[PDB]
């Protein structure tokens, strides 16, 4: 599904973004928070405000499942297995759930990569993280 | 769609600082590029080939401008948002069916495009408080 | 993810529909034109009213699309191959839409299957119907 | 929400052979199989571990009737639902906090189990009226 020029321009975004990974999908966890308030109720162990400790850990494992795609992108269901399981089966995470934390993500991108975030960009990485949605709900269907 | 005056404050201390003239048609543009079925909602429109083609195509520049007009409508009377865009989705007889979704895509992309714009600028929660309004606004144009 | 349980059950609902295949098909089309009217301008050019030969024609069309996923259910990509193409690429079909068919296609069946219509089978239906979904917009991710 | 009188007939005629003990029940229970993941918002309902089991739950069949409930009363109330299914949300506290694409998951599954029940009555047009409800009130809820 995904193009070599997405898999392009996916694995670009993804280098400039460098070592702020973590802390990206840090970021990304308290917009969904903040914006998508009914997200919360899967962390209730979490302490979810500014600064959290544990939304930067999850933050950055987070960053680091989709940096595993990445590099994996020719074969996420394999990749992403584990996960698939974790957030179907355990968590009974809600989809539509799914597509929030990709708006997040893609707004956190856009306010940290003004140059690398085109349109043609931002399409690429609207259909990598459909794809990782589609694989990470996969054992609903 | 009861804003808080600091949701309210969020909103307007940013929303004047827009370069009204083209932030609605990089949203717009940016909608038919990323969701590419939005297309057949226009294609009337000039030609919708390519980023580059969309991104400068005359009539997505312009009618993303009324866009752009159309939310500050919703912004100045939010307690009454279904009768502001009223007579908006009516002047439209039947051009603006597509499903209430596409109304809530165009209002992700546009949040994106200001995040884009205004980076650091566009902080978490000056982020949900316009979630709560494209939220709103989506749903009054039905 | 359609496991073992599922292609049983959609082969077996499946068959109990028979020849009923394109009829089932065009009465899925009549309820989505009627409770879904947006849907309605993909198909200009055609005469929507009951008993439509072009929502028959298509009907059968589209009951057979399905039936070759099922008979081929393991390879739906390349089966719909083509089909994923049209939907996506030419017609530019919103992906929405296919949430009202499937939902219209799981109502028909229902109404003509009452024995076969179990929660379990209605489940693997579901997941089969988001299968084909699934493919069929695979050109836009 | 206006029904036509037509569609106000195809929906109530057919709401009154209705066997309200259940159908609820059915409905609800079909929800928690088919879309695991609205099992989190109960599951203190007891064992909700497979088809029969979920069919069976006696609190599964409880809450259908109060669904089936809040059904007829927004049918009772069209053109302000909103004013209520106010005591219903709010009732709840947090409860009903969950997607509104959800209720619309459960108006669907009712659907079809209203379409079970009644198989050749519930022609494309009667299904037409019964969604125009499902909507109003799902949009009402959230
Ligand atoms: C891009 C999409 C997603 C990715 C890459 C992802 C990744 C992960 C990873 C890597 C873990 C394991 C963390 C660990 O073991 O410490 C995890 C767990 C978890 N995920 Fe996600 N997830 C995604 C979407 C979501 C969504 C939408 C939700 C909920 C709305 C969610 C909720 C959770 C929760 C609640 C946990 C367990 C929290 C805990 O007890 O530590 N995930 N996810
Ligand atoms: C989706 C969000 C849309 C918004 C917010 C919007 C906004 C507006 C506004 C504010 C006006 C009145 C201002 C004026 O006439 O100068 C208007 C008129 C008009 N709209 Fe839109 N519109 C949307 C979608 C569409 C679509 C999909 C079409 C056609 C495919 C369309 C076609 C027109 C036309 C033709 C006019 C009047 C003549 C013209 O200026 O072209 N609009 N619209
Ligand atoms: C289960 C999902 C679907 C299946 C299996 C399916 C199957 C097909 C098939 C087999 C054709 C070719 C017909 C022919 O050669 O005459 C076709 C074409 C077409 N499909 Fe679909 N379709 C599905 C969903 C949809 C949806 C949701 C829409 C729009 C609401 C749609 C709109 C169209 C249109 C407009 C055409 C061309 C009509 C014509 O000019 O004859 N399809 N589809
Ligand atoms: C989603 C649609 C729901 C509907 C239509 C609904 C309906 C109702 C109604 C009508 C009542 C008041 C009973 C009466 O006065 O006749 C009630 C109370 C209650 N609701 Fe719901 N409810 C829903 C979801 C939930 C959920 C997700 C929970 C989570 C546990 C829940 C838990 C309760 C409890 C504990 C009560 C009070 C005790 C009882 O009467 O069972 N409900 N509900």
């Amino acid at each position: 599904v995904l193009s070599p020029a997405d898999k392009t321009n996916v694995k670009a975004a993804w280098g400039k973004v460098g070592a702020h990974a973590g802390e990206y999908g840090a970021e990304a966890l308290e917009r969904m928070f903040l914006s998508f308030p009914t997200t919360k109720t899967y962390f209730p162990h979490f302490d979810l405000s500014h600064g959290s400790a544990q939304v930067k850990g999850h933050g950055k494992k987070v960053a680091d499942a989709l940096t595993n795609a990445v590099a994996h992108v020719d074969d996420m269901p394999n990749a992403l297995s584990a996960l698939s399981d974790l957030h179907a089966h355990k968590l009974r995470v809600d989809p539509v759930n799914f597509k929030l934390l990709s708006h997040c993500l893609l707004v956190t991108l856009a306010a940290h990569l003004p140059a690398e975030f085109t349109p043609a960009v931002h399409a690429s990485l609207d259909k990598f993280l459909a794809s990782v949605s589609t694989v990470l709900t996969s054992k609903y269907r | 769609v009861h804003l808080t005056p600091e949701e309210k404050s969020a909103v307007t201390a940013l929303w004047g600082k827009v370069n009204v003239d083209e932030v609605g048609g990089e949203a717009l543009g940016r909608l038919l590029v990323v969701y590419p079925w939005t297309q057949r909602f226009f294609e009337s429109f000039g030609d919708l080939s390519t980023p580059d083609a969309v991104m400068g195509n005359p009539k997505v520049k312009a009618h993303g401008k009324k866009v752009l007009g159309a939310f500050s409508d919703g912004l100045a009377h939010l307690d009454n948002l279904k009768g502001t865009f009223a007579t908006l989705s009516e002047l439209h007889c039947d051009k603006l069916h597509v499903d209430p979704e596409n109304f809530r895509l165009l209002g992700n992309v546009l949040v994106c495009v200001l995040a884009h714009h205004f980076g650091k600028e566009f902080t978490p929660p000056v982020q949900a408080a316009y979630q709560k309004v494209v939220a709103g606004v989506a749903n009054a144009l039905a």
